[PDB]
């Protein structure tokens, strides 16, 4: 696997992807800590999204490219890379929908306050716990097995658990965040349109920028999530020597969301 | 007297301070300003040496605390620093007396250019419009005596869908609004917006006009705090 | 395991 | 300021009795409340405690598990539910209030008392009976097991006086500080283990039993009591 | 009436006894030099003598 | 009708008497004095709990209890050593711009945009802090009804006047008239026999508490005087104004000795205080910084670190150990 002439073009992606995601996303979190304070509810969900994407640059992009390129067989390093970068993507998504529900309550209902520094940590820690509640049925089933590779994983059996768990993960981490991020940013856009050359240029740079961060969520996570029920749909082959190139194509696309959330908050939150 | 029982007192005081922070952050403070000819006390009475008067009223389960100031000196450049971090300023002007309408413009200009009121929106209540129509239907006193630029003013395209009135009532009342918005633009930034309204003596919609305009000022406090601007 | 596989994890 | 205590009477041992303490004329919810018993012709003894807000409830070892202290701040009342009464519980149970901030005067007001008849730092007074005629200087001394000087500079020592047929009243509360309503005849000094209450000129209301109480460790142990007779 | 008050006030301020600023500045030097060691902001106290550390 | 120019004739007799005594300068006499040095001060406590903008603090005479007022309508008495809340007094008015602590320690006063000075009883037998008096009678707001003599108070603003209420009776004993603008700050002397007072007519006036007369007036500034503070010997005082300058006057020479100004500073002084010795002149500014000025060399010895809003109140404690700074960020800070 991985010819070195073809390995470099994938290596210049994941090195430049982590160059954006370990620098441009970490530079958010000490602006909010030191240069600003912003210690109310509006920016406690941004530093948690910053802590989620800083964990996935280091623990799911550089680590899971070595095993993607195919030795580092840590017998408990597969226990770490089956819970914690998978909980980190379940809170890089569940903090996007907490930002999207806090901007709904700030625009369409401006008289009900949600700036509760006590209760903002019952929901920051409340989504970290449901992350470990749903990413754990694969962490406790990791068994390192190899032929000439570097690692492995395995699941139970009656194609029953691997289908029904991945139809629960795709129905609560893809569909339920997308069904509320589409209602939140539509009633936001309905309010900012039903209310001259300084505010319509502000709503075009706010609302139509935030409809593309919904559409870059709906098309960068669906090909990644269908990879894990791809081999349970009338094919039963993972062994085709193009699936190395399919996997890195639908993994850099999913880890592009760790790069977008910096530059969205570098265009309006950092420069302005 | 053990020091541990003083921290239990200090923690019991902070539990009273945090349940008074809920009624402070949820309430909306306002500031009435205006001269004596402006029907300011009538707006207070149509809502439901004392140096400050306070008025509470609820409009759709949202508390409003107006602060009608009185019993003070003529100069106000020192106690206006106290009313920074207020939700709005309700400035009331008498539209009828054109002799005292020019000093209502210099008074509004001093508020809008204040160093401590740079972030505060104004809700203008152009008052006694039942008395301005009679002073232009009878036509005895006329606005262009005091302002040289009224004769070069014509009504714009979209203006005042009234049920029925004179087109000189509409032409004059859009001129009184025009100088006030002119100070709102030329001597200020896009940090705070003026909100002009037209108000009679007995008018049961002033509490709804404050709610709709204070729903807008909180919306632009959120659009900058969430950086969506 | 024996001849071929591909396990690319989340 | 008033604290009227209710309940009490004769109880055969093995039964139960609830006590009451109806407060009037002060802000009851900001005051901590204690119970102090007094056996017949004996000294005082600390029973229970409930703080303002009912967050801290501390008992003595002879009543722990058996006695239960509560309060009801809307009705301004204070309770003591005793469950299986022994015959060491025949006493007069006082209802003393106490407030705790910097510069406060705790154990300042006591109640009348109820007679219930059922059918650690050791503080010892150096003497028990000093007969002195009116007009002379009297010194009443006491000693402690542990030093009462905490690291913050305070010396937690509380002098009292119980006249015949009355409730105790506070005299000096932190080894040097006179109470409200107490003349400048009463003066207190000390050094950490040895303590001395001096009365300069003596009157007829200065007689009674003088007590001392520490407030470092919470099972508040009194003294035996020094009686001045005339 | 309001002018005879300001004139009578300014005659009360006219006959105040005057001292030189050379002897008035030396009385600000001599107080700051004498009370210098009893000032914790100029000369800081050790951490044992300070009730905040 | 010859009074308008005989008054200006008198005001040139005063300037000729003030210039006849200005033989030297405070900068010339203190040229051979060694400087104080760089004064690094560290924040030791940060007292949190106020919901809104803190406008005034005042220390106690025990150098341990602070009182502080804020626009939510609450006074908080703090323990400076342990960061404890001793009392929380809910006021009847939200708008309060002065506070006080009695030198006995039994009373706190407060006043504001209601025209009343409210005296509160801290040593009540009933356990709650009750209002003892509501001193009414002063037309216009109360800026510095914040200094008690022992059981008579002195009040300052609104009607351009200062008063000398008697708290037992609740009535004015002496009304001090003579300011043209609103009177912003007062400072009592150590002997409690004189008090200096600054107004928005750019003039500071000494008054006698017993006689009721303005015995001196000082007209050196260019804008409104916001703060005033006596030297520890009562022969000098300091005024901070909106012109970003502090000036040190002298009572026995009746002129201005030294001006504390920097070209970088363009914001007004909100609060001035001295050290226990009189060498430091701590000044709080419209921006978020306090400066430490050498009062003998007109040099910035140091700078107090940041608040996040306007430093509004400043007071050095009676032992000289601590410096307390309160601002519009709802935070008091104790420095050292």
């Amino acid at each position: 696997s991985m010819p070195s002439w073809q390995l470099a073009l994938w290596a210049t992606a994941y090195l430049a992807l982590v160059l954006v995601a370990v620098t441009g996303n970490a530079i958010v979190i000490w602006i909010i800590l030191a240069h600003r304070r912003m210690r109310t509810v509006t920016n406690y969900f941004i530093v948690n999204l910053a802590l989620a994407d800083l964990c996935m640059a280091a623990f799911n992009a550089a680590f899971n490219f070595v095993y993607a390129s195919h030795w580092y067989f840590g017998r408990a390093f597969c226990y770490f890379q089956n819970l914690f970068p998978i909980t980190a993507m379940f809170v890089s998504i569940y903090s996007m929908t907490a930002i999207a529900a806090d901007r709904y309550m700030a625009i369409v209902h401006p008289f009900q306050p949600r700036l509760s520094a006590p209760s903002t940590k019952a929901v920051i820690a409340g989504i970290w716990l449901v992350a470990l509640a749903l990413a754990s049925p694969q962490c406790f089933y990791s068994t390192v097995t190899m032929d000439q590779g570097a690692t492995k994983c395995v699941v139970a059996w009656p194609g029953k658990t691997l289908l029904l768990y991945h139809l629960v993960v795709i129905a609560l981490i893809y569909f339920l965040p997308l069904a509320v991020m589409f209602v939140a940013y539509s009633v936001i856009g309905l309010t900012l349109w039903r209310r001259n050359l300084r505010h319509l240029q502000a709503m075009k740079k706010f609302v139509k920028t935030m409809v593309l961060v919904v559409l870059t969520f709906a098309i960068c996570w669906l090909p990644y999530h269908l990879y894990f029920i791809l081999g349970s749909f009338q094919e039963d082959i993972y062994c085709h020597k193009f699936i190395q190139q399919v996997y890195l194509a639908l993994f850099w696309l999913a880890m592009s969301s760790t790069m977008y959330n910096p530059i969205i908050y570098c265009c309006l939150n950092h420069r302005f | 007297a053990e020091d541990k029982a003083a921290v239990e007192r200090s923690k019991m005081i902070e539990k009273q301070l945090q349940k008074d922070k809920q009624v402070y952050r949820r309430t909306l403070r306002l500031l009435l300003l205006g001269a004596d000819n402006s029907g300011k006390s009538t707006i207070v009475k149509q809502m439901r040496t004392s140096g400050i008067f306070e008025t509470k009223f609820q409009v759709d389960k949202v508390n409003f605390h107006m602060f009608d100031v009185g019993a003070q000196r003529d100069e106000r450049r020192k106690w206006i620093q106290c009313f920074n971090d207020v939700t709005a300023i309700i400035f009331v002007v008498d539209s009828s007396d054109y002799n005292r309408l020019q000093e209502a413009l210099n008074d509004f200009d001093s508020i809008w250019n204040n160093r401590w009121l740079r972030t505060i929106s104004v809700i203008l209540f152009l008052n006694k419009q039942d008395l301005l129509a009679e002073k232009v239907l009878a036509g005895k006193s006329k606005i262009e005596d005091y302002f040289p630029e009224f004769a070069r003013y014509t009504t714009p395209e979209d203006a005042t869908p009234e049920p029925g009135e004179d087109p000189r009532v509409t032409r004059a009342k859009y001129f009184i609004r025009k100088e006030f918005v002119d100070i709102s633009t030329a001597s200020g930034d896009g940090r705070h917006i003026c909100y002009p309204h037209f108000t009679c003596s007995v008018d049961t919609e002033n509490a709804r006009r404050i709610f709709n305009d204070c729903k807008d000022i909180i919306l632009q406090m959120n659009l900058r705090e969430y950086n969506l601007v | 395991h024996k001849t071929d596989s591909f396990v690319g994890l989340m | 300021v008033q604290l009227v205590e209710s309940g009490g009477g004769l109880v055969q041992p093995g039964g139960s009795r609830k006590l009451s303490c109806s407060a009037s004329g002060f802000a009851f919810s900001s005051f901590g409340m204690h119970w102090v018993r007094q056996a017949p012709e004996k000294g005082l003894e600390w029973v229970a405690y409930i703080s303002s807000g009912s967050g801290t409830i501390y008992y003595a070892d002879t009543v722990k598990g058996r006695f239960t202290i509560s309060r009801d701040d809307p009705k301004n009342t204070l309770f003591l539910q005793m469950t299986s009464l022994r015959s060491e519980d025949t006493a007069m149970y006082y209802c003393v209030r106490s407030i705790y901030y910097y510069g406060s005067s705790p154990f300042d007001f006591w109640g009348q008392g109820t007679t219930l008849t059922v059918s650690d730092i050791v503080m010892t007074q150096a003497t028990s009976s000093v007969p002195v005629t009116p007009g002379e200087s009297v010194s009443i001394s006491c000693r402690s097991s542990k030093s009462l000087l905490h690291s913050n500079g305070n010396t937690y020592l509380y002098w009292f006086l119980q006249r015949p047929g009355q409730s105790p009243q506070l005299l000096i509360y932190r080894m040097s500080n006179l109470a409200s309503g107490v003349p400048d005849r009463f003066s207190g000094s000390g050094s950490g283990t040895a303590f001395t209450l001096t009365i300069s000129r003596l009157e007829a209301e200065d007689v009674g039993v003088y007590y001392c109480m520490q407030h470092l460790e919470y099972p508040l142990t009194f003294g035996a009591g020094t009686k001045l007779e005339l | 009436a309001q002018a005879r008050k300001l004139v009578e006030q300014l005659k009360m301020e006219a006959n105040i006894d005057r001292i030189k600023v050379s002897k008035a500045a030396a009385d600000l030097m001599a107080y700051c030099e004498a009370h210098a060691k009893e000032d914790p902001l100029l000369t800081p106290v050790p951490a044992s003598e300070n009730p905040f550390r | 009708d010859q009074l308008r120019q005989e008054a200006e004739q008198l005001k040139n007799q005063i300037r000729d008497a003030r210039k006849a005594c200005a033989d030297a300068t405070l900068s010339q006499i203190t040229n051979n004095i060694d400087p104080v040095g760089r004064i690094q001060m560290r924040t030791r406590r940060t007292l949190r709990g106020h919901l809104a903008k803190i406008y005034a603090m005042h220390w106690g005479t025990d150098s341990r209890l602070l009182v502080s007022a804020s626009q939510d309508g609450k006074l908080i008495i703090w323990d400076s050593y342990t960061t404890n809340k001793v009392h929380a007094i809910p006021l009847r008015s939200s708008w309060v711009m002065t506070c006080a602590y009695a030198p006995s320690g039994n009373y706190v006063a407060c006043g504001g945009l209601d025209n009343i000075c409210s005296i509160y009883n801290l040593k009540t037998r009933e356990g709650n802090v009750r209002v003892s008096r509501e001193l009414a009678g002063h037309t216009g707001y109360l800026s510095c009804c914040r200094f008690l003599d022992d059981n008579q108070i002195v009040t300052s603003s609104g009607d351009t006047t200062c008063a000398l209420w008697d708290i037992e009776t609740g009535q004015q004993t002496t009304t001090f008239t003579g300011h043209t603008g609103d009177v912003m700050s007062l400072s009592l002397a150590p002997d409690t026999r004189l008090f200096v007072s600054g107004a928005c007519d750019a003039s500071a006036k000494l008054w006698d508490v017993r006689e009721g007369m303005c015995r001196q007036t000082f007209t050196g500034h260019e804008s409104d005087i916001n703060a005033i503070c006596f030297f520890p010997n009562g022969n000098a005082f300091a005024t901070g104004s909106d012109d970003a300058t502090c000036r040190l006057f002298d009572l026995r020479a009746d002129q201005e000795l030294m001006t504390y100004s920097h070209d970088n500073i363009i914001c007004g002084i909100t609060s001035v205080s001295f050290s226990k010795s009189g060498r430091l002149l701590l000044a709080g500014y419209d921006d978020f910084n306090c400066n430490v000025w050498d009062a003998l060399k007109a040099d910035r010895a140091g700078v107090l670190a940041g608040h996040d809003n306007r430093v509004s109140c400043l007071g050095v404690t009676d032992d000289g150990m601590a410096v307390a700074t309160g601002s519009w960020d709802s935070f008091l800070k104790i420095w050292n």
